[PDB]
């Protein structure tokens, strides 16, 4: 019910003072990268530059301080993800149609392997 | 029924300039969701010693509906503009979702 | 014995699922410089 | 009829006390339809409304 | 999806040396006593006639020796259940419509408690 | 047909894994047509539109 949006968000984050940022689990996501952060202790206009795992990530520039604190993620134009506005796969369900995937034998969401659970629609 | 479904769209396309006369070119994809209504109920009982309804002056049940119409209606709608008591199954009221969205102005002119 | 109840859960799926159209579909804006410049073929 | 309280005591044995009693009932539900739109794809910055406050 | 039922079941149990059985999670359910078990080291016609827990019951007679094992419950005859079939409601669920459990604010296995999700059909 | 990434790496199979998928193109171009006019002969200086900025 998550999914995948161009939208911002607001994360807490800790700071050590280098390239580098950590969180709570899942805090950050795989299209990430290329969003603009906004933190106290950190350089104006820094963007995230890649994400390693829903835990960790890296920045444009050093951070100036080592703290914990909250901070704010912006949206971006629909030019980097595919897309616009929200839906309903997640940033890693979204990976499981691919010929590669398909020949690794991984399971999508639906495919539905038990004989009697009926059907269900997920929402926001 | 106790709820009934709205499908919705909740992606729209994009467009790109291609590279060159020949550089390669890039997908999209477009998406749906849905909205739900939920139904609840509202109610309520009086009771009155039935002496009482032999004595008194004028038929009781008779005066009193209007005010027990009116007080269905306004406790319905404190509910969905002002939020008060909604149960949970309602989406958000009126005001604080006017609040959240950043569409309130402060008389200062 | 007691207790006996014939509840909502027990009695689903003697009833349909509702849906309705009514909320669904959007307009769109029209592009600004095909409708405002001078058009021109061209080969 | 009985009248309970919420513990389960009986309040009126609305028979055996000689009473009579009156009751209501309604059933309603609303929704808002705040579809997406060009103009402000932030849906929580979306509102179809404004207000003046004090 | 497990629900209520009166036909019989097999379970894995352990004996003490006296009227005690006991076992996994959810071996037992309310709705079993008066059920026949027939189990090695158990003498004939033994019946459960008391349970405590999802994973411990009393029996009629006492166990000869302590072990664990497999063992049959017997079917019954839908006297002590209104039900001769089978039911989406299993017994703790089925409780939750009394007067008292309502003031106790216990809520129904279908109140729709997010303004967002479907209501959903069970199955077996 | 097949989709592939950059790198070369195919993603999907569009005739093996009964897909079907829609194609759009699209060719054009502008240009202004400022003209030499007696008001302003520097063209530099001319430009046939105007703008409120902040």
């Amino acid at each position: 019910a998550t999914g995948r949006t161009t939208e911002g968000r607001t994360v807490t984050v800790t700071t050590a003072s280098n390239t580098t940022i950590t969180g709570a689990a899942g805090t950050f996501v795989a299209s990430d990268v290329g969003r603009t952060i906004t933190r106290a202790g950190i350089p104006a206009g820094t963007t995230i530059t890649a994400v390693a795992s829903g835990t960790s990530a890296t920045i444009s520039a050093a951070a100036t301080t080592s703290a914990t604190s909250a901070a704010t993620l912006g949206s971006l134009n629909g030019q980097s993800q595919g897309l616009v506005g929200w839906s309903p796969e997640t940033d890693t369900e979204a990976g499981a149609y691919s010929v590669a995937a398909t020949n690794a034998g991984t399971v999508t969401p639906d495919r539905l392997t038990n004989a009697f659970t009926p059907v269900s629609q997920r929402g926001r | 029924r106790n709820q009934v479904r709205f499908p919705v769209l909740s992606a729209l396309p994009v467009a790109y300039w291609v590279n060159g006369d020949t550089g390669l070119k890039q997908t999209t994809e477009i998406n749906w969701t849905n909205k739900y209504l939920n139904i609840e109920e509202i109610a309520t009982i009086v009771p009155v010693p039935d002496n009482v309804l032999a004595d008194v002056d004028v038929n009781v049940w008779d005066e009193a509906m209007p005010y027990l119409i009116e007080a269905f209606g306004r406790t319905l709608d404190s509910a969905v503009v002002f939020g008060t008591n909604a149960p949970g199954t309602f989406p958000q009221a009126i005001v604080p979702a006017i609040a959240a969205a950043g569409n309130a102005v402060t008389e200062g002119s | 014995p007691y207790n006996n109840l014939t509840s909502r859960t027990d009695a689903q799926a003697l009833i349909p699922e509702e849906v309705s159209k009514e909320m669904l579909g959007k307009a769109t804006e029209q592009s600004a410089v095909l409708q405002q410049f001078r058009r021109i073929p061209v080969g | 009829a009985v009248i309970q309280d919420n513990t389960g005591a009986i309040i009126y044995n609305l028979a055996q006390q000689d009473m009579t009693a009156l009751r209501l009932t309604f059933r309603v539900g609303w929704q808002v339809a705040n579809t997406l739109n060009n103009d402000q794809p932030t849906e929580a910055n979306r509102y179809p409304a404004a207000s003046l406050i004090f």
